[PDB]
RNA sequence: AGCUUGACUGCGAGCGUGACGGCGCGAGCAGGUGCGAAAGCAGGUCAUAGUGAUCCGGUGGUUCUGAAUGGAAGGGCCAUC
RNA sequence: UUGAGCUUUGAUGUGUAGGAUAGGUGGGAGGAGCCGACCUUGAAAUACCACCCUUUAAUGUUUGAUGUUCUAACGUUGACCCGUAAUCCGGGUUGCGGACAGUGUCUGGUGGGUAGUUUGACUGGGGCGGUC
């Protein structure tokens, strides 16, 4: 077969170090396409309690650049302003229509605070099981939609809930500098530990692994 | 008297502190118990009022030890 | 009431840091101004922090 | 931290005492000669929330916390919990089973509807007084004999029950009031 | 409106006002910036209200001390809650 | 008899609707076989596998929860015998209880039954109202 060898270098009794197990992600896959990395972190979370959701735009410290198309829901000048910082379509109620059909051509929505009273109306449930974002709370609908998208279209990657206590975010493409990912996930402590809800439980971290796609299994510390 | 038979623990008195510091004059009372116990020298029932850590007195030394010390200090059993 | 603290933390080699207060519920980003440091005696750019 | 004595609750002022906070209707202030004043505060629970009634002397204070309560904006449901909007400064909230108890029918979407917000987030639900909904379980009723009033019952698309006349079968939609749950008219 | 962080660190002759604790103004010097071609100005906002002494306790820094010695704990100084 | 947790191996999720025999989410072009994204779909569209939610046992579990039985601690303010001309007590068989109760230490709850005290000042009397 081709799913055995893979269950061979998986030691779940010794948890891997940071520069151990990372590194060799390459000989841990045999993918046939280009692919990337995904990064799996935890955070103790109940199911019944409303005042543990965390949430945020984690400016990443790089590998990809721009690469997902998102939207601007703005009026004036900036509906023309936003259009240098990297966005296709930006608008107003035209791209409403848009959210109608159900175009999963965007991902993540970005407005401002003054077409807030587009999808705070029209795209209610369409755009949050639709998931697209749009808050004061994260920095989703600044003023500054000028530099909004100059680096958040290239390395923000977005921080969202489960019922659970799983928090699986994603990494950058396979060749890059595997020094700097090693940072870049010692980076997603920080950013993650930046809000001690101050309701948390017995750990913050328990379980942390950064798998490729579909192969490699890597066991990361909590602490290092 | 609450006196143990083996080590003679008659109750100490000291202060039951509250959360505030406050004072009240309280009684330790020991972990007594009146127990029958054997004796092999003896071959018959022997009732001490001993305390809790007396009978691990006589977990150490034998029964026919302890009253040889009752005898020379008065004690009647 | 509204108006909170922020502690501007050097971004330099020194543990020196000024503080001051934003109101985090109307520009809820970072300040990243550039005052004089007493320890490094630079003109080094501070960074928000709690 | 506030403190509010007895002689400056009066109305609408928020006290927390255990919990849960609660919320003074209407007063009375009696000052009678030897002795001291008191005043019959007719309190409102707030959580369960249904009466409790104390009589406050001169002594003592409570803690007013919280009393915020504004305009919210129903749009989101999956599984269990809820969500709200913002007008005013566009912020999202989460509410629970708990905070819409006998009031999770009524609202449907985009309802102009208030919530009470105390520590994170909600305490209680409140629907607005008209809503729009449909019946699709509902028998093709026949006149009948039938001499008079009535009258058949129909099931609601969103699990609820009234009282509807004769001229609306199937799939007519209907604007109805939440506070006791009859038929008024119908939209068109 | 352009450009920016002088809302900067160590001082400060002097006086004003208070029983005192304190408060207020401060030229100018030293280091280091900002703007203006340049003269110059800036240690908050036109001014006066937006605030409470100490004790104790918490965070960061600094061998300053550190109960025989070498360390650390706990104290000291400074920034500060 | 059993209940809950773990590093363990996998099985296990049957609607509306898409041919149906869909676990939540982030990825999303892998395994003489031939699906799949693409799409018809809905509140969410799968593949490939991840971190886990849950039904299911095999295990070393960590051990608690009780429930019978047995007697030798302990209770015996049941009888009988003796010290003893003694309804106290003590010894003796025995009967019924039985590792429950009861007591001691630690600890949470209840606690005007009880104890120590506090319950401001200016004020055209104190009070009341008002101010600091």
């Amino acid at each position: 077969k081709r799913m055995r060898v893979i269950r061979e270098k998986v030691d779940a009794t010794k948890q891997y170090d940071i520069n151990e197990a990372i590194a060799l992600l390459k000989e841990l896959a045999t993918a046939k396409f280009v692919e990337s990395v995904d990064v799996a972190v935890n955070l103790g979370i109940d199911a019944r309690k409303s005042d543990q959701n965390v949430r945020g735009a984690t400016v990443l410290p790089h590998g990809t650049g721009r690469s997902v198309r998102v939207a601007v829901f703005t009026q004036g000048a900036n509906a023309e302003a936003a259009k240098a910082a990297g966005a296709e379509l930006v608008g107003m109620e035209d791209l409403a229509d848009q959210i109608k059909k159900g175009e999963m051509n965007f991902d993540v929505v970005i407005a401002s605070p003054d077409a807030m009273r587009v999808v705070g109306q029209l795209g209610q449930v369409l755009g949050p099981r639709g998931l697209m974002p749009n808050p004061k709370v994260g920095t989703v609908t600044p003023n500054v939609a000028e530099a909004v998208k100059n680096a958040k279209a290239g390395q923000v990657r977005y921080r969202n809930d489960k019922n659970g206590i799983i928090h699986t975010t994603i990494g950058k493409v396979d060749f890059d500098a595997d020094k700097l990912k090693e940072n870049l996930e010692a980076l997603l402590v920080a950013l993650k530990k930046a809000k001690p809800t101050q309701a948390k439980g017995v750990y913050i971290k328990k379980v942390s692994i950064s798998t490729t796609m579909g192969a490699g299994v890597a066991v990361d510390q909590a602490g290092l | 008297s609450r006196v143990c038979q083996v080590t003679g623990k008659r109750p100490v008195t000291g202060n039951n502190r509250s959360h505030a510091l406050n004072a009240t004059k309280r009684r330790f009372l020991p972990n007594l118990h009146s127990h029958r116990f054997w004796v092999e020298s003896e071959k018959r029932f022997v009732t001490l009022r001993v305390s809790a850590k007396g009978m691990r007195v006589i977990d150490k030394k034998g029964i026919d030890t302890v009253l040889a010390e009752l005898r020379a200090r008065g004690e009647k059993y | 009431g509204i108006r909170e603290k922020i502690k501007l933390v050097s971004s330099a080699g020194t543990g020196h840091f000024y503080t001051t207060t934003k109101n985090k519920r109307t520009k809820p980003e970072k300040l990243e101004l550039k005052k004089f440091d007493p320890v490094v005696r630079q003109h080094v750019i501070y960074k928000e922090a709690k | 931290m506030a403190t509010y004595y007895s002689n400056d609750f009066r109305a609408g002022l928020k006290i927390m005492l255990d919990g849960e906070p609660y919320a003074v209707e209407a007063s009375e202030f009696v000052k009678p000669g030897k002795g001291q004043a008191f005043a019959r505060v007719k309190l409102r629970r707030l959580l369960t929330g249904t009466r409790v009634e104390k009589t406050f002397k001169s002594t003592d204070s409570a803690e007013g916390a919280d009393v915020v309560d504004m305009n919210l904006t129903y749009l989101y449901n999956d599984g269990e919990f809820w969500h709200f909007m913002n007008n005013e400064t566009f912020e999202q909230l989460s509410a629970d089973a708990k905070a819409i108890g006998d009031n999770a029918k009524w609202l449907l979407d985009q309802a102009e509807c208030i919530v009470t917000l105390w520590n994170g987030q909600p305490i209680s639900v409140t629907p607005p007084n008209f809503v729009e909904l449909e019946i699709v379980d509902t028998d093709p009723g026949l006149k009948g004999d039938t001499a008079g009033t009535g009258g058949k019952p129909a099931t609601l698309s969103t699990g609820a029950v009234v009282k509807v006349p004769l001229f609306v079968q199937i799939g007519e939609v209907i604007k109805v009031d939440t506070r006791s749950g009859e038929y008024v008219s119908r939209v068109k």
